[PDB]
């Protein structure tokens, strides 16, 4: 029931900076102006 | 194995259960049944939460 779709395409996928992106808080742990490591 | 009832112990099968408590990061979980009574405040109390 599924399709061919694919078409191929000469060009490669472009690169950017990630800036400064992707931070987490890997707790559920409350903090208070404390800087942590 | 091939197990046999007239085996001598050492060869009998055992069942096993192993329980493993783990404690993530999350809010709370299953535990024992305690009380719960109730709760106060600005009062040297010994809590358990
Ligand atoms: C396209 O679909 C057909 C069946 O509809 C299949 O036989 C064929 O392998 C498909 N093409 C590719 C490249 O997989």
């Amino acid at each position: 029931q599924c399709v061919n779709l694919t078409t191929r395409t000469q060009l490669p996928p472009a690169y950017t900076n990630s800036f400064t992106r992707g931070v987490y808080y890997p707790d559920k742990v409350f903090r208070s102006s404390v800087l942590h490591s | 194995y091939g197990f046999q009832p007239t085996n001598g112990v050492g060869y009998q099968p055992y069942r096993v259960v192993v329980l493993s408590f783990e404690l993530l990061h999350a809010p709370a979980t299953v535990c024992g049944p305690k009380k719960s009574t109730n709760l106060v405040k600005n009062k040297c109390v010994n809590f358990n939460f």
